[PDB]
């Protein structure tokens, strides 16, 4: 609820620490579920869409694949 | 039809020979190439086409001659009227040939679709010019076959 | 004919061609020998 | 060089939605007049783009003048409503469903014929053998006797199978298969090293993969792998949705031009790039969209200069930028902009051949550059863009190419820059050589020949083939291939078995043009002897008076 | 020893001893020995 | 102008050619796809377009001189490296 498009990316630029938080979280979202948070944060799409490329393409869409929900019947 | 408060002027002037909105077949637009005059246009030849009863599905070609010939200002409608009387004895519906791609609002338009290129049919039975003009003077006219 | 069918008939052209004013009919001795219809405004000469 | 890219004259079209209606309602009166009749496979292909663009608001607009047609009043009528509430149905199904790339037209071919008056004439005439494309994808695939398996390829292609077997049936010893693969890489060292002390049929239409020794061998596993889909476009037809793509060279009445309406009749979004950016030229690629744009699609055209190193860069930033620009990122890349050098030997490289060479070579891979910076700037990772490298079967085994064959030969050097180079996963290379066009091109004087060399039991295409051969690579399984391994791809009609190709189309030429003159020389000469004989006066009174054409205002 | 190569001769004598290996070994079905001599002509047909 | 030179009788050096050894090139290091700069344009000019028509100017020398029974062996310098390495930036395409 409290969320701000840009926030703590003032903080960002000046702090080397938190320079590198938001840096490895982001290397991690784009490398795993093709997408940086931190352009979603910077600049807020209406909407954004995802890639599933060559060798490092097709290994994001098995963790698309890999998303396990869970409803069970009214039978059980 | 004369003032009967059950009958819109357009169904009566129609009805007198034996036709419906559905008969109606091209509308000549007054189409200026205008931002506002094209969709204002639309919108209410359609909302006229809907409320009289128009079968959904039954589009108007819609024409629009000042792309040939510029806007001459006060003779507009007079050329107009020329090319639907010329429509209706040749049953061939002109195309807007600079209709380089229709504006998206006029999607939300059903009753009417604009043609690029020329349409032989079978027939047209009436026709619908429209003008508009400075100061607030909106005038249209119905053409039978 | 432009409106309708993109260009002009030959008949079209002709008309055209009058009212702008580039043939007008002739019905006389043309260089000595007699004829009749259409010359080009600008030159004496006959046009087909 | 003189730049011409203008963001201001750039021209969007994208209004599907009313296209369809027009050409939907331009379909019916049609039938009733006969324009079209049930045969023509036109009325299929107006079909499929009319399915290709479905809304609800489609159906309402194509119920409604269905059911009122009055059917009463002819046959045409009547098959009027019948063909319409078919469509009608045929629509209903593929709402929501991707659209396609589908070529109904009737595989064509070459057929140059001398008049007993010497008149020379070319038609195209439906090709005995096949109807459909179908037929085409296969007649393509099975293959020509002219193309017998080598030597070489056959005592390779065997020895695999010889492998496949000896390997995938494990009850020898492993001392002995071990040593069997052994006794098999020395033969095909051996074979490659020094052929000459060692020693069915090749598609028209296959892939090839690189040797140990950097060697483009016919690859079945491949040349299957694509044959495949291209058969499976033939039929069910092949979708381009979501697809962005560039498009250079995509002239009027070019294989570009069919390429275009290809992805087009997929949902596809295109920009396409005129160096010569007429109204005329506006109104043909309106044409087109009008005609082939289907749901999703999008066609952008731009002028552009691809001689200029500004343009290039000046070209691609509009693509790609957020705001101003149009914010893409490019699917496919087909880099098709070329000029005529027609007529130069080394003799003689001009001013046009440095410039055609520049257009050709230069920029081509400076907009292959430009792309991937922006895409490795802007983030874009894991959607690389497949570039279809025209190349070239010529490499200087014709005449007077003037700096031609040098361009589309070093066109070649990406084969290997994609694997050394650092662009691997932003740019894929695909090297289609394309072969014998004869569709009025590049190729256009070829087409009296066009029958005559097609005659040695080898094949040439028709654009709307190359088009489809071409869209073929850019289906799913191969753009996977690609983002593995550059692929080559000779979609040449074979004629890899017809040497010195360029002497005997020369002599070709010169029957045609021999016999003709001959022919109408003749007539000349015996219609003067009768001036002479008969005298002016007989001769002049017995002709064919051609009464001249007037015009009457009624 | 890397431009290494082998005669014409050595590609025979190592496909003799291949086949006789694999042959007087027979752990194959009549099928895979059947089509494995069938392959193995084709290859020494094409290399005379 | 070059050509010319070796070729003119009268005030040139009025030879004819034997040999032609075209081994003039530019390091154009450092360079991918990436950046076919300034430097590449020109080198690929050095290394190519203009090697050609130096052989095509010779040619036409003699063509014209009447020097028909007198080739001129032209030792072309081509490499190994078409597109194998790294930074050759237009190397590889001149060269190839
Ligand atoms: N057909 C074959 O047998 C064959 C064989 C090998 C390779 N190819 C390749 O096929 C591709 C397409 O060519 P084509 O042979 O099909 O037809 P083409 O007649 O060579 O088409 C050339 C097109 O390139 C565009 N163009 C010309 N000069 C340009 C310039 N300075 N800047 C930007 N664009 C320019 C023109 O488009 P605008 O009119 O819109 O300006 C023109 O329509 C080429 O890359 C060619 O090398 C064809």
């Amino acid at each position: 609820g409290s969320q701000e498009q840009g926030m703590g990316m003032d903080l960002y630029a000046t702090s080397p620490v938190a320079k590198e938080v938001w840096d490895r979280a982001d290397k991690h979202f784009r490398e795993n579920y093709g997408f940086s948070i931190i352009d979603i944060v910077k600049n807020n799409p209406k909407e954004l869409t995802v890639h599933f490329g060559g060798p490092r393409g097709k290994i994001i869409r098995q963790n698309y694949m890999s998303m396990t929900f869970e409803t069970v019947n009214a039978d059980g | 039809w004369r003032r009967d408060s059950r009958i819109a002027p357009l169904r009566g002037a129609l009805a007198t020979w034996g036709l419906t909105i559905d008969d109606l077949g091209v509308a000549s637009f007054h189409g200026t190439s205008t931002v506002a005059n094209d969709k204002n246009e639309s919108d209410v030849i359609c909302q006229q086409l809907k409320h009289l009863g128009r079968t959904k599905g039954n589009a108007v070609l819609g024409i629009f001659q000042k792309y040939l010939t510029g806007h001459p200002k006060g003779a507009a409608g007079a050329w107009m009227l020329n090319g639907c009387l010329q429509v209706l004895n040749t049953g061939i519906v002109p195309g807007n040939r600079n209709a380089d791609n229709v504006d998206k609002v006029m999607e939300q338009f059903d009753y009417i679709v604009y043609p690029s290129r020329s349409i032989k049919t079978d027939g047209i039975k009436a026709f619908s010019v429209t003008s508009f003009g400075f100061g607030q003077k909106g005038a249209q006219a119905i053409g039978v076959h | 004919e432009m409106e309708a069918y993109g260009k002009f008939s030959l008949e079209g052209c002709v008309e055209m061609a009058w009212m702008m004013g580039l043939i007008k009919n002739h019905n006389g001795p043309l260089k000595g020998k007699p004829y009749s219809g259409w010359v080009d405004a600008k030159t004496g000469e006959p046009v087909d | 060089i003189e730049p011409a890219f203008d963001p201001l004259k750039a021209r969007v079209y994208d209004s599907s939605w009313n296209w369809a209606r027009q050409d939907a309602l331009s379909m019916y009166y049609d039938i009733i007049f006969g324009r079209l009749r049930v045969v023509d496979r036109e009325i299929v292909s107006q079909c499929i783009q009319i399915m290709n663009r479905s809304n609800p608001l489609l159906l309402e607009f194509m119920q409604y003048h269905i059911d009122h047609c009055p059917t009463e009043r002819g046959e045409t009528y009547q098959l009027a409503k019948e063909l319409g509430q078919q469509l009608i149905e045929n629509c209903k199904e593929v709402l929501g469903k991707p659209p396609v790339y589908k070529d109904v037209s009737i595989p064509t071919g070459p057929q140059t014929t001398i008049d007993a008056r010497g008149n020379i004439q070319y038609q195209e005439v439906p090709r005995a053998s096949a109807r459909k494309f179908e037929h085409y994808v296969k007649q393509m695939a099975e293959g020509g006797p002219i193309s017998q398996y080598s030597n070489r390829t056959k005592v390779q292609n065997d020895l695999r199978s010889v492998y496949k077997l000896i390997r995938r049936q494990h009850r020898l010893s492993k001392s002995s298969q071990l040593q069997f693969n052994a006794l098999y890489k020395d033969v095909i060292r051996a074979l490659a090293m020094n052929e000459s002390q060692i020693m069915e049929t090749i598609p028209f239409l296959h892939l090839r993969k690189k040797d140990e020794f950097g060697n483009w061998e016919y690859s079945k596993k491949l040349t299957g792998i694509y044959l495949d889909g291209l058969e499976a476009a033939a039929r069910s037809g092949l979708t381009f949705q979501g697809k962005h793509a560039l498009m250079t060279g995509a002239g009027a009445g070019s294989i570009g031009a069919e390429v275009l309406q290809g992805l087009l009749s997929g949902g596809a979004k295109v920009i396409v790039t005129t160096s010569r950016f007429s109204r005329q030229v506006t109104e043909y690629y309106q044409g087109i969209y009008a005609r082939c744009g289907a749901r999703g699609s999008q066609l952008v055209v731009v002028p552009f200069n691809q001689g200029s190193k500004q343009d290039v860069e000046a070209l691609v930033n509009y693509i790609y930028d957020t705001k101003n620009g149009l914010g893409w990122d490019l699917d496919y890349v087909v880099p098709f902009a070329a000029i005529p050098e027609n007529g130069r030997e080394i003799d003689s490289i001009d001013s046009k051949s440095e410039l055609a060479h520049r257009i050709m070579l230069t920029n081509l891979l400076r907009l292959l550059g430009a792309i991937k910076t922006q895409k490795k700037e802007r983030g874009y990772e894991t959607r690389p863009a497949q570039v279809i490298l025209p190349l070239s079967p010529n490499h200087g085994t014709f005449g007077n190419d003037g700096l031609y064959s040098e361009s589309k030969l070093a066109l070649e050097t990406l084969f290997n820059r994609w694997y050394s180079e650092s662009w691997g996963n932003y740019l894929t290379i695909c090297g289609a050589v394309i072969g014998w066009t004869r569709g009025t091109g590049l190729m256009s004087a070829n087409n009296l020949v066009a029958e005559g060399v097609e005659k040695l039991g080898v094949r040439t295409f028709s654009q709307q083939e190359m088009a489809f051969n071409l869209l073929g690579l850019m289906a799913p399984a191969i753009v996977n291939l690609c983002q593995s391994d550059p692929v080559f791809a000779d979609l040449n009609g074979g004629l890899q078995f017809i040497p010195d190709l360029k002497g005997l189309m020369t002599k070709l030429r010169k029957e045609i043009m021999e016999t003709s003159a001959i022919r109408q020389a003749v007539i000349k000469e015996t219609a003067i002897e009768n001036k002479v004989v008969n005298g002016e006066d007989h001769e002049a009174l017995y002709r064919r008076v051609i009464t001249e054409p007037r015009a009457n205002l009624k």
